[PDB]
């Protein structure tokens, strides 16, 4: 993460951190469906959100331990 | 005069749908129905295709059922 | 009020998805009464299909007995 | 009567439901309409954004679509 953060300060960019270890599924990758209340959009959302730039650099945290269990 | 007749029953659909299911969804709904005739479809496809039809144009809930007909 | 105001209006929609002549609400449901009749069983078979055709005029977004009965 | 009395506990379920969980934030919708202007989105991007402020000043709070569409 410091690695991470030094590299965007070499680019004078704006860094971020989002974990994806304990995601199964593209609830948390993609968004929700646009029927109701509650739809919620992903993590990499997030990331936007938490991040005041356009070209943000993001780190997706655990990415190894993917595995397909529920909605694909 | 039947068409129009037909086209006023669509009328009101998309007047009540409003707000109803999914409102970004009813364009996706529409588009959908519209490539129906657009595309160049076996007969069997088009009775299937207004089956699926039949269980859109939802003034019922806005189920899972109404979700799954459009990506269908 | 809301919901007696909704399964109203879905009920017209159901009311208006006859195919406007009212003949039957789908094709299928009505192809198989005569394919029934028009196909020669024995007493045994013919009888019994005569009252499993009751669990037709069925619709897919509605209940899910034609799903099934359709196919057998 | 005791259908009735089910029934009327669902929808004191669902009635009881909006509050821990559901939230409206009426006084942002003008936030959220200027912040649109100034801050400037790509051409599908403020497509989309014109897209979810039409979802606005129509229905805004009273109905499922439309908080979602305040939440996008």
């Amino acid at each position: 993460t410091s690695l991470g953060r030094s590299i965007a300060r070499s680019m004078n960019r704006k860094f971020h951190r989002i974990s994806l270890g304990g995601v199964r599924d593209e609830a948390e990758i993609r968004g929700h469906r646009r029927t109701y209340i509650g739809a919620m959009p992903g993590k990499l959302i997030h990331a936007m959100k938490q991040v005041g730039v356009i070209n943000p650099v993001i780190l997706l945290d655990e990415i190894d331990k993917m595995s397909s269990d529920w909605r694909g | 005069d039947t068409n129009q007749r037909e086209y006023y029953l669509r009328e009101q659909m998309k007047a009540i749908q409003k707000e109803l299911g999914g409102e970004d969804g009813l364009s996706d709904l529409e588009a959908l129905r519209k490539k129906i005739e657009e595309v160049g479809m076996p007969e069997a496809v088009k009775t299937k295709a207004l089956k699926e039809l039949d269980r859109l144009e939802r003034m019922q809930q806005g189920s899972p059922e109404a979700t799954v007909a459009r990506t269908y």
